[PDB]
């Protein structure tokens, strides 16, 4: 069983970088050979994908996104980062960490979630 | 990107009612799909992935056939543990996308 | 004049059980207090406090320090020294100091002019009788640069002795350094001595991969017996004594040979802001002893466990060193500024600075009156105890002089090192008084002695990496402008033992 | 003084000659401080360490001697109800010792299985197994895992035999012998509860568990026993003893669990009482605060006190019963190293010695299969143990 | 063979040995408020160097202690050795959080610690520490 | 028959510029082909493509393997060597064989008997001419096992030879490994030989910086 | 994981001998060992121990920052890597390269 | 990840392979080359590689 938590600020100055880290339990993350996504939610509205980070380091991103995010990888601590730059007002809602992958399905639908982070961008 | 809407935004059917929820996907996906359900304010949970495959958590009752443009996630003997939107996702092309949301009554 | 007292020598041999470390700077040496020893106390700043009293003198020679490690390492050879080693120590050190120059700064109207002084002489004296006050093993400023080819500046000589407020007493002892016979260097002599250092134990760099309650055998109950139950059953007139005997059902309860080491407890301060209460505590609240009147903040203290396993924040008030990150301001700087080093590895023999030792019974039970038990906040040696020594750091001291007393306790440093009767000595200099300063090669040389590692682990060790990813700048070097950097403080302890 | 030891020993085959990781989930729920992690081996162990295997019914050791001889080796077949034992004499016995001590070092903790005292009685070989660096039930990146087929080791049939000396490093003679201002104070103290065995005078509550003074290490509350050496009781009552202050051996045939207190022997301190402390008596009393004419001089009780100069103390009494030798934990500083239970504390104890049945596969699928054999012969073998102490009365 | 008797007075105190005129590469914390108000709470690190001296690390401390009581009506060792009838030091207690303040506790003796130092002013055991006789 | 023909020897010495390794292991050796030399084609697996065509032997003879590097290296000692050097090289192999003991099964009804065979022998050579096909270089399974306490089985041996389709050519060479010298050993002997690795350029173990 | 070394086949020329699988190709590798069970159902057993003498070149490098190393993971797994799990099956999670000091090129 | 593969079967049709004899041979593992471009590590050569397998790994598929 995977769980995965969801840690760091739950207040950012607006244009000031904003930061999450994931810490997943149950898993390795150098081992495991699955790939590792974010995804937020802004209030009310559906999910969009952020990107994802396969084990290696190798990392997608969201061209909707304007190339702020960048997700880091921490190996041995068993955790990865997210890190969105020059936040905004609008770039607020809670964001999940996923596991992107399965045997059949790795990279592509989110089987294990975490249990959600508020953040809230504000002057 | 791609698009998807799922057609019914709000289906207010009751205990015991067959629901069925779809949504098409702007282009050709493949039947690549993967629907979602959240109950309030939890993260939301898989359903459904590919096309028809169960996860092993869920319970049998929800099932759903893409025909690769069309796809419908049927709630069968809808019981009162689960009202929640249900979202969708396309897994073709990059940058995945899940559209609106279903929310069911 | 034309010819050069000596070379220049900056690389680590790596023989056997054996590393010779040999470290060469470029140094420069104001005259300090224009040629004066020139008393000190604290009304100069004001001596707003009792405890801040103090009464010395200063005086003008300034004195060498490679007393912190990253003098002689550079960041590779620590790494390969904490990776493949379970100890090391000093052996011996050789000292040299050459190349002397003296210059003369006489200003004229708008610009200074600086030109060589051929004729003058530099005084250098090393105390080898320890007859001064040592001021190397406090770590303080002012050692040799991290980095080879930065220049750096002596620092002044100065010291302090008794006082009441800022007043001396009978018994002050006012030394003057010029009562010292010296040696005198101009620019075609050159200065050398050699040292040896005293027996010390091995510093012990390692973490041990059992903790001291688990030292048991998991398989195997104990013929020890210990008192599982004081009543069978709710009501009157029931109790029992009843045992059971010590195995893997019920661990904790076992008989065991040896105990945690000592603990002075620490307040304990969250590295996040939000968990703390909105008052001043840094002062108040901080583990402090108390010394004729005065009262001395407790730093870093006994050597005990930062936190319990799974909590990074939290981290004893003034019981773990902190280092500056580079260029961080010296008056009140945010709290990523600073390196704070955790003492993770000592847990398994040492207590959690955070938390009590343990509890003792406060009364006498009976029908009467109940078992009464009272926390621990601190717990002098009882026999048997065992505990693990203060780490020592890339950045942190090597070693201090035990104070001369009649009697004293395990007398390793209480900030890392090793402590010694008789450390390497001094190094004191000063210009020849006729604006003046001189400039020259320091060149030190410490012969190391290395402990191998002879586990038998079956699984790979935890070793020092650095991490692969990419970032504007390498870890330990310098920057588009120049300025050499050091990111974390490195520990010595990565590899295991069996406790 | 010379005494040798001889018995004759059983050792079965051990997990399946499997290392099985152990731990705290496996066998037990909750319980944070009981929580540990660790691997079960195949290999047993000879642990002689208890006194009254050298002894019928001031000293210290000095020399010791070894010896493992007549090994018989017994494959057992089974067919249906009865069961058949037949000797396997191309079978062989894996014994090593180790002299570096690069493996845990188990036998400080006085478990059971060791010699039985009386000499015509045959022992069972207890299992090896290890604990290691855990948080909670799970384990830390920095534990360690050892392979003991990994130790070279000597292999013996039913012909050879196996023999090693030891010499013991130099040890304090064990001592076996009981308002003026004062050159010395008495030793240190670390209090414990009192408790008497009359069930009537002790209180009707369960303080068992909390009562007990305990030590806390990386957040494990992990029980004081049985503590510094301490007179046990005050001049007279001797129906009073500490919750954990002393030894308890049990009787023969006595129960596991919830036994009464005529089942278990409570060791006594009586004797060392003039320069120790009771262990249920505060050390002292000190001034709390400045007198004056206004405030009256305070008095408050000394619970703990550490070693002070010009302080003097004996030892925890060896028992017949009782434990002999406790290696030393190595570390960069210990104080007084004398083991808490009793006995020489030697940073170089006598070497655990570690020996196993060497696997003997059964039929192969006779085509071929990358998978290992986990199909053995049932199988066990005894033999002979002399083991020899010399020893030094003061 | 005892060792030599110590027949002197030390010069310094032991938190006296520093150099007064150096600073130290060693931080400690200083502030733990921005100031009056309500959810203030900020940490400040500042060098410990020679305007404070209370608070700059040092490697050994003083010696055991054993509270006398003071009465009004051995001055020389007073400089590494606690006052006998002083509270040797202040133990911090409970941990603080936002419901609670820190607590500090007095230490009225206190056992040998590694790392102590002290002036001075056998019976036949198991052991004994720092024999030499009151 | 009731003394050890060998020791246990398990361990590495780290001793200056070299490396000492040594690994032992328990092994359990069937007998192939009811003692034939059997032919064996796709032709009696269904020889489905021209591109998988082989045309070979097996024989009765297992051979041993530990060509793999965790046979020898513990991951910790591996660790010890990728972290500290720039390259590596083997120089000397010696290898032992011993301890052998014979079995036999007489299967009645169920439960099938087993029991020690005393006067039983077996066969063991080296092929130290290169006059076989050697098998040893394509990396196939039943190696040594990466931990020392798997009990593992001998592979059997077979090799192949020119072909068209399923048939042979009469250039095909046929070897009986009975035709070799070979030692015999019963459950007291023991077999031992050396090897003195040929002159190998070090195996490269560091990345270029630039 | 992998392999030590392969035979060089015996030809008129080679180039670069080195086998791709990695390695030190050699032209008269370690002799195949051949055993069998001299025919009397029948099987053997015993020991196996192989000693082979590995010889090192070490790192002169005056590089000033730390090199990459190989480390081993601090996170609180169930069973820590390389060992046993509790049914006594040695896992090996992940292949090792020999690859991590730097040189100059 | 599966989806950035085309949808078809190119598993040994698009493969490379040296022939000899008229009989196909996959190049695997190949020459000495690097697997991937600096920053994409998703990607893999078909043959290029070693691949070993986890422990309880199936035989096939």
């Amino acid at each position: 069983q995977v769980q995965l938590q969801e840690s760091g600020p739950g207040l950012v100055k607006s244009s000031e970088t904003l930061s999450l880290t994931c810490t997943v339990s149950g898993e390795s993350i150098s081992s495991s050979s699955h790939y590792w996504g974010w995804i937020r939610q802004p209030p009310g509205k559906g999910l969009e994908f952020l990107g994802n980070v396969y084990y290696l380091g190798s990392t997608y991103y969201n061209p909707s996104l304007e190339s702020r995010v960048t997700i880091l990888l921490d190996t041995s601590k068993n955790q990865f980062s997210l890190k969105v730059n020059s936040v905004t007002v609008a770039d607020t809602a809670v964001y999940y960490c996923a596991r992107h992958g399965a045997g059949s399905y790795s990279g592509l639908f989110f089987d294990y979630w975490g249990q959600g982070a508020r953040v809230i961008v504000s002057s | 990107d791609i698009q998807m809407t799922q057609s019914p935004s709000f289906v207010s059917a009751s205990v015991g009612d067959r629901v069925n929820i779809t949504c098409r996907a702007s282009q050709g996906i493949n039947s690549w799909l993967a629907w979602y359900q959240q109950k309030p304010g939890k993260a939301p949970k898989l359903l459904i992935y590919s096309a028809s495959s169960l996860q092993s958590g869920v319970p049998s009752r929800f099932s759903g056939s893409g025909s690769g443009t069309d796809f419908t996630l049927t709630i069968s003997t809808l019981q009162p543990e689960d009202f929640a939107t249900y979202y969708c996702q396309q897994a073709n092309s990059f940058p995945y996308t899940f559209g609106q949301g279903t929310k069911v009554d | 004049v034309g010819s050069s007292s000596g070379n220049w020598h900056c690389d680590s041999q790596w023989l056997g059980d054996r590393v010779i470390t040999t470290s060469t700077r470029t140094w420069a040496l104001p005259t300090y207090n224009n040629h004066l020893y020139k008393q000190i106390s604290n009304s100069t700043s004001g001596g707003s406090s009792n405890d801040n009293a103090y009464f010395g003198y200063s005086t003008p020679w300034g004195y060498f320090d490679f007393n912190r490690f990253h003098c002689h390492f550079s960041p590779r050879d620590w790494q390969r020294l904490i990776n493949n080693n379970w100890g090391f120590r000093p052996k011996r050190l050789n000292f040299k100091l050459f190349n002397i120059q003296v210059k003369e700064v006489t200003d004229n109207n708008g610009v200074k002019t600086i030109a060589n002084n051929l004729t003058s002489t530099v005084q250098v004296f090393t105390d080898s009788d320890y007859q001064l006050p040592y001021v190397l093993g406090s770590a303080h400023e002012g050692c040799l640069p991290p980095f080879p080819a930065d220049v750096f500046m002596i620092p002044q000589y100065g010291y302090l002795t008794l006082n009441d407020g800022s007043q001396a007493v009978g018994r002050s002892s006012f030394y003057c350094l010029e009562y010292f016979p010296s040696q005198m260097l101009r620019t075609g002599n050159n200065f050398q001595f050699s040292y040896e250092f005293e027996n010390v134990p091995f510093h012990s760099s390692y973490a041990h991969s059992q903790s001291l309650d688990r030292l048991m055998n998991p398989l195997i109950d104990q013929y020890l017996y210990y008192l599982s139950k004081t009543i069978n059953g709710s009501g009157q007139n029931q109790q029992t004594l009843k045992f059971s005997v010590a195995g893997p059902s019920n661990m904790a309860v076992q008989g065991r040979n040896y105990i945690p080491g000592p603990s002075y407890r620490q307040q304990r301060v969250s590295t996040t802001v939000t968990q703390n209460n909105n008052s001043e505590f840094a002062w108040p609240g901080a583990s402090s002893w108390a010394l004729n009147g005065r009262n001395s903040l407790m730093n870093p203290g006994p050597a005990m466990a930062s936190h319990k396993e799974g909590e990074d924040r939290f981290f004893p008030l003034s019981g773990s060193l902190i280092f500056g990150k580079q260029g961080t301001g010296r008056d009140n700087v945010d709290a990523d500024k600073v390196m704070i080093t955790n003492e993770e590895e000592i847990k398994t023999t040492n207590p959690v600075a955070t938390e009590s030792y343990g509890q003792v019974a406060t009364n006498h039970q009976s029908a009467q009156a109940q078992a009464q038990t009272g926390w621990v906040q601190n717990q002098g040696i009882l026999p048997g105890m065992v505990w693990q020594d203060r780490d020592v750091y890339l950045q942190g001291p090597i070693w201090a002089k035990i104070p001369h007393t009649d009697g004293n306790f395990h007398p390793s440093p209480l900030m890392g090192g090793f402590g010694m009767k008789h450390p390497p000595p001094q190094i004191l200099i000063k210009n020849t008084p006729v604006t003046q300063y001189s400039t020259g090669q320091v060149s030190v040389e410490i012969e190391w002695e290395l402990q191998k590692e002879n586990s038998k682990r079956w699984n790979p060790e935890i070793q020092y990496t650095s991490n692969y990813y990419k970032s504007n700048n390498v870890e330990f070097a310098v920057n588009t402008e120049g300025v050499y950097s050091e990111p974390r403080p490195i520990g010595t302890r990565y590899l295991t033992r069996n406790l």
